[PDB]
């Protein structure tokens, strides 16, 4: 098993530059290649380019030519993606992959196979500043109670960039938890909700707290959720 | 009786492949009845058990596949295609290209040689570069009974830490927590690969 | 470039089923086709190369066939760990190109949503903004229609929906619809309702509240 770790992802303004790195394990870096492929949020896979072997030549997707460059340092077993003149549509999870070739005299091509991929790194291209979320309670009520069960949650509103993580009672409450994917609001900021269904008899005797972490802004918020008095 | 379905594609016989890539040989043939295909390496029968990694055989596609090629795969590979009415064969010559490895190269932490007070933390650092997979060990010179050496060549040593690096570069660390008099002595970062051994010494005095 | 067209874009199946996914090249790619599996939040994993060759360590229930322009991936007997998205890819030329994916999801029985409505928090409201959240919890299948009405007028263009992946325990979906209004606009009205249409319901269900009321 070759393992690859991508780093260097983050928020960058349109027209800006960013360099990603891809550190590979193993001892065959020099005789094989590295490919980069991206995945725009909620979308499919798009090949960005390849260096093959890692001390060899490069090829790029048309959408990236003249703007992105791939290189590698064979003494470090590290490949790089230099991204210049970035656009909003370059927003994506970027993967690197170990790439080998299938050599065969019968055919006029060498099949390239991308077998081991890294965990990915998120590149966001926007004019938006980094911004921590507001966190509001979605209070349990009679309008959120059915059978012996009550729904409650937290609205995590107006943050940038992705991602946010949400936990309940510091990870103790995991049953019946639903945390929705983020949507991009008309403001250009992200919002999501996290909800949980609990016995409505537990309301009163049990405390419910959503723990919200937004790494990009180093924001950490805890919010107790309880019924509204009246 | 057997024939090549594309005899023109059968002119090429010599293939060079860099190590760790995959090789496929094909001998696409026809006949009535449809012939057998078997594979020889250097004129002897060739089976999965003859290389580590094995082989992938695909008779319907007249193919032999060898994943992750290494220098020991170099040689001649013949398909023998046969029915009751006849025989044909094709021999490929495979070269595999690989860089030669070297002994590990070590780099000490700049503090190494150290001194510390009772109860404090000490950390030794050792950067290991190795183009072939190394076994990395932190060792300590001990004394079984006035044996700052042993009836041989052979300073006595115990192993504090051991791992096999997954990468060509490793930053290996030894942490000695809450140090006592006991913890004073000579420490070794050792790295051993196929080709050989390197080591660096580190001293502690408490 | 060479275009790879996958079908179907999605399918629902049970453990034990035989599954067949197809991939069609816009032009001849010989056998230079790979198949990948991807799970949510994870990197793709290689299953098959050269159309029909199983990558080492991949279960033998997976197989591929095809040549030229038509390729198929078959899972002989689907296992719980096989629910994922599957992508074909050609590397006959440069650039290599991917198909658009096939999501294999878990079949289960019809389940009506439990529908809950949340007014804006007093905490949010003080700041000049109002989010109203309608929750459709634990339903199957995924298809559902949610409409907002404010003092009985149908709203349009002021809500956004988000849906979870199939639940880890019960294979259901949950969905949020969030209506966004200014504080001023929120205070100009009394009744807030979300109306839900789903297969598990013989007629639409309405959940509502009256602003500032208990
Ligand atoms: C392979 O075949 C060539 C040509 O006949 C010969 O010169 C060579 O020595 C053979 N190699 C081995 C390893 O037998």
């Amino acid at each position: 098993e070759v393992q690859l770790v991508e780093s260097g992802g983050g928020l960058v303004q349109p027209g800006g530059s960013l360099r990603l790195s891809c550190a590979a394990s193993g001892f065959t870096f020099t005789s094989t290649g590295i490919s980069w492929v991206r995945q725009a949020p909620g979308k499919g896979l798009e090949w960005v380019g390849r260096i093959y072997p890692t001390n060899g030549s490069t090829n790029y997707a048309d959408s990236v030519k003249g703007r992105f460059t791939i290189s590698a340092d064979t003494s470090k077993n590290t490949a790089y993606l230099q991204m210049n003149s970035l656009r909003a549509e370059d927003t994506a999870v970027y993967y690197c992959a170990r790439t080998y070739g299938i050599y065969d005299l019968y055919v006029d091509y060498t099949e390239y196979v991308m077998d081991y991929w890294g965990q990915g790194t998120l590149v966001t291209v926007s004019s938006a500043s980094t911004k921590g979320p507001s966190v509001f309670p979605l209070a349990p009520s009679s309008k959120s109670t059915s059978g012996g069960t009550a729904a409650l949650g937290c609205l995590v509103k107006d943050y940038f960039p992705e991602p946010v993580t949400v936990s309940w009672n510091s990870g103790a409450l995991t049953s019946g938890v639903h945390t929705f994917p983020a949507v991009l609001q008309s403001s250009g900021l992200y919002s999501l909700s996290s909800v949980v269904t609990v016995p409505s008899s537990s309301l009163g005797t049990q405390t419910y707290i959503c723990n919200v972490n937004h790494k990009p802004s180093n924001t950490k918020v805890d919010k107790k959720v309880e019924p509204k008095s009246c | 009786a057997p024939y090549w379905t594309r005899p023109e594609r059968m002119d090429k016989k010599l293939l060079a492949v860099p190590a760790a890539n995959t090789v496929r040989f094909r001998c696409p043939a026809a006949g009535n009845p449809t012939p057998s295909i078997s594979w020889l390496k250097n004129g002897r029968e060739f089976r999965g058990e003859h290389r580590i990694g094995g082989i992938k055989l695909r008779h319907q596609q007249w193919s032999l596949v060898m994943e992750s090629v290494v220098p020991s795969d170099r040689g001649n590979y013949t398909c023998v295609v046969e029915n009751k009415f006849g025989s044909i064969r094709q021999t490929y010559t495979l070269d595999v290209l690989e860089r030669s490895p070297h002994r590990p190269i070590l780099q000490a932490g700049l503090p190494a040689n150290q001194t510390a007070v009772l109860g404090s933390d000490v950390e030794f650092h050792c950067k290991v570069y190795s183009d072939a997979q190394p076994h990395i060990q932190w060792l300590k010179h001990v004394e079984v009974n006035g044996s700052k050496v042993g009836p041989d060549g052979t300073p006595y040593v115990t192993v504090l830490k051991s791992w096999i690096s997954e990468s060509v570069e490793a930053d290996v660390r030894l942490r000695l927590a809450n140090v006592s008099e006991r913890d004073g002595g000579e420490y070794l970062c050792r790295a051993t690969n196929f080709i050989g051994v390197a080591e660096k010494a580190f001293w502690l005095s408490v | 470039d060479i275009q790879m067209t996958q079908s179907p874009s999605s399918l629902s199946a049970s453990v034990g089923d035989r599954v067949t996914i197809t991939c069609r090249a816009s032009q001849d790619v010989s056998t230079a086709v790979a198949w990948y599996q991807q799970k949510p939040g994870k990197a793709p994993k290689l299953l098959i190369y050269s159309a029909s060759f199983l990558y080492s360590g991949v279960p033998s229930r997976f197989s591929g066939s095809g040549s030229g322009t038509d390729f198929t991936l078959t899972i002989s007997s689907l296992q719980p760990e096989d629910f994922a998205t599957y992508y074909c890819q050609q590397s006959y030329t440069t650039p290599p190109t991917f198909g658009q994916g096939t999501k294999v999801e878990i079949k289960r029985t019809v389940a009506a949503p439990s529908v809950f409505i949340f007014p804006p928090s007093d905490e949010q409201l003080k700041s000049g903004t109002a989010s109203v959240v309608c929750l459709l919890n634990n339903f199957y299948p995924r298809e559902a229609k949610v409409q907002w009405k404010v003092d009985n007028a149908l709203q349009s263009g002021n809500s956004q929906e988000s849906v979870t992946e199939q639940d880890s325990k019960d294979s259901t979906y949950s969905l949020s619809s969030t209506l966004t209004l200014s504080k001023a606009d929120y205070e100009k009205h009394k009744v807030y309702a979300c109306e839900v249409t789903h297969q598990g319901l013989s007629s639409p269900v309405t959940k509502s509240f009256n602003r500032g009321e208990c």
